[PDB]
C-alpha cells in the first residue's frame, strides 16, 4: 500500500530553519509529483508547493517562494521541505502528498502523510505533570488524568497501553495564564471494576522527552 | 489568485438527510485540453486530509457511492446522497488549473436528538496540593447540543475569570459532545474554602443540576 | 498565464 512518512512534532527556535522529511513507499517515488500543503491550527489549507522528483523540477505558490525550498532524495525514496526564517507564523502542520498524475488521471492529492506539526518559539521545552482524577461513587463511574504545564504541544494519552479505547475521552489542550498547556483525559468505567480493573493513563511527550504511567486508583 | 468560494460554510445535517456544498471559482477552470482540476476532499477531526472526487466527479476509489460531485466551468457541487454519523468533518474543494488554491472549509455537523450530560466533579489530587495549586475538574459527559453553561460556586459564590473549558469534537458514533471545565486556585485559596460546586445548565436538563464536594470530605 | 505554465510543468520529461 502507498504510505507517506513523516516526522513527529518538533520545536524550533525563531530564525533559524527546519528540514521536515516525508518517506514515501509501495510506490516508485520518481512516478508522482509531491504536494506540501500547510494548516495553520483551526485554519485552512493552504498549498506550498509542487516538486517532480524525477527530475526536481518545482513550483511554489508565490506567497512561499523564499519562504519553504523542496527538494527530493530518490535513492532514499525521501522528500524535503526546508523553511527558513522561521517566525511564529510558520506554526502549523505541514502535509506532504502524492499527486495521481495529468490530464485524465486528475492532478489530486490521493494519499497524504499524517503530517509534521511544528512550533516555533523561542521558549525551552518543558515536559508534563500527570495528576488522578480518582472516582468517587448508575453503577457507571468516571476517572481520568490531569496533565498540566507542558510545551509545546502535543501530547497524546492512551489508557492500558491502547488496551482501553472505548469510553475514553481525551480533551483539546487548553493554554493557560502560564504560558503552559494543560489537558485532561477521562473514562467511563463500570463501578463494580473499580477494586478489579486496573487502570493507567500512558502520557508521552515528544518534545521534551517525557513518558509517564500513572495509576488511577479511588481514593 | 483563484479564490474558491464554499456555501454553506456550516452544514448541520440529519442523519439519513441529503447535503449539498457549492464550490464558486473567480475564474473559469479549464486548460487548454480541456480538463477540469476540480477536486474534493474531507478531514475527519484528528486526520490528515483524504481525497473524494477528482476531476469534478470521478469518485476516488473506497469512497462509498453516497458522493458525488457534479459542475462546469465556475460552479461545482458536491453532494451526500444519505449522510452518516462518520461523515462529519471539514470538506474543501480544490482547484489546479491555475496556482493551486482551496476553498476556506465547509464544517458539516451532525443533528441528532438533546441528550442530557453525565457531570461528575473531582477534587483535586493530593500530590498537586503538596505542589502548591489546586485544579477542580467539572466533566460533561456525552451530551447534545453543544451548548452549555457551567457556573462554578465556591462556598455559594459566583466564580468568574479562574476557570477554563474545552469541549471534544462530536463523536463519531453517538454524534455527542463532551466538556470539562477547570477551575484553577492556589492551595491557600481552596483552603478558605468547603464547599465546592459546579451547575450545568443545559437544554436536556429541566433543572440546573450541581455537583458538589467539601474540601476534606 | 499560470495556467499554461502549470501544463508545461507537468508534461516536462526531461
Amino acid at each position: 500500500e502507498v504510505q507517506l512518512q513523516q516526522p513527529g512534532p518538533v520545536l524550533v527556535k525563531p530564525g533559524a530553519s527546519v528540514r521536515m522529511s516525508c518517506k514515501a513507499s509501495g510506490y516508485r517515488i520518481t512516478d508522482n509529483f509531491m504536494n506540501w500543503v500547510k494548516q495553520s491550527h483551526g485554519k485552512s489549507l493552504e498549498w506550498i508547493g509542487i516538486i517532480n522528483p524525477y527530475n526536481g523540477g518545482t513550483k511554489y505558490n508565490q506567497k512561499f517562494k523564499g519562504k519553504a525550498t523542496l527538494t527530493v532524495d530518490t535513492s532514499s525514496s525521501t522528500a524535503y521541505m526546508e523553511l527558513n526564517s522561521l517566525t511564529s507564523e510558520d506554526s502549523a502542520v505541514y502535509y506532504c502528498t502524492r499527486v495521481r498524475g495529468n490530464d485524465y488521471h486528475g492532478r489530486a492529492m490521493d494519499y497524504w502523510g499524517q503530517g509534521t506539526s511544528v512550533t516555533v518559539s523561542s521558549a525551552s521545552t518543558k515536559g508534563p505533570s500527570v495528576f488522578p482524577l480518582a472516582p468517587s461513587s448508575g453503577g457507571t463511574a468516571a476517572l481520568g488524568c490531569l496533565v498540566k504545564d507542558y510545551f509545546p504541544e502535543p501530547v497524546t494519552v492512551s489508557w492500558n497501553s491502547g488496551a482501553l479505547t472505548s469510553g475514553v475521552h481525551t480533551f483539546p489542550a487548553v493554554l493557560q495564564s502560564s504560558g503552559l498547556y494543560s489537558l485532561s483525559s477521562v473514562v467511563t468505567v463500570p463501578s463494580s471494576s473499580l477494586g478489579t480493573q486496573t487502570y493507567i493513563c500512558n502520557v508521552n511527550h515528544k518534545p521534551s522527552n517525557t513518558k509517564v504511567d500513572k495509576k488511577v486508583e479511588p481514593k | 489568485d483563484v479564490v474558491l468560494t464554499q456555501t454553506p460554510l456550516s452544514l448541520p445535517v440529519n442523519i439519513g438527510d441529503q447535503a449539498s456544498i457549492s464550490c464558486k471559482s473567480t475564474k473559469s477552470l479549464l486548460n487548454r485540453d480541456g480538463f477540469t482540476f476540480l477536486d474534493w476532499y474531507l478531514q475527519k477531526p484528528g486526520q490528515s486530509p483524504q481525497l473524494l472526487i477528482y476531476l469534478v466527479s470521478n469518485r476516488f476509489s473506497g469512497v462509498p457511492d453516497r458522493f458525488s460531485g457534479s459542475g462546469s466551468g465556475t460552479d461545482f457541487t458536491l453532494k451526500i446522497s444519505r449522510v452518516e454519523a462518520e461523515d462529519l468533518g471539514v470538506y474543501y474543494c480544490f482547484q489546479s488549473n491555475y496556482l493551486f488554491t482551496f476553498g476556506s472549509g465547509t464544517k458539516l455537523e451532525i443533528k441528532r436528538t438533546v441528550a442530557a450530560p453525565s457531570v461528575f466533579i473531582f477534587p483535586p489530587s493530593d500530590e498537586q496540593l503538596k505542589s502548591g495549586t489546586a485544579s477542580v475538574v467539572c466533566l460533561l459527559n456525552n451530551f447534545y447540543p453543544r451548548e452549555a453553561k457551567v457556573q462554578w460556586k465556591v462556598d455559594n459564590a459566583l466564580q468568574s475569570g479562574n476557570s477554563q473549558e474545552s469541549v471534544t469534537e462530536q463523536d463519531s458514533k453517538d454524534s455527542t459532545y463532551s466538556l470539562s471545565s477547570t477551575l484553577t486556585l492556589s492551595k491557600a485559596d481552596y483552603e478558605k474554602h468547603k464547599v465546592y460546586a459546579c451547575e450545568v445548565t443545559h437544554q436536556g436538563l429541566s433543572s440546573p443540576v450541581t455537583k458538589s464536594f467539601n474540601r476534606g470530605e | 498565464d499560470f495556467q499554461d505554465e502549470l501544463d508545461e510543468f507537468f508534461k516536462n520529461v526531461s
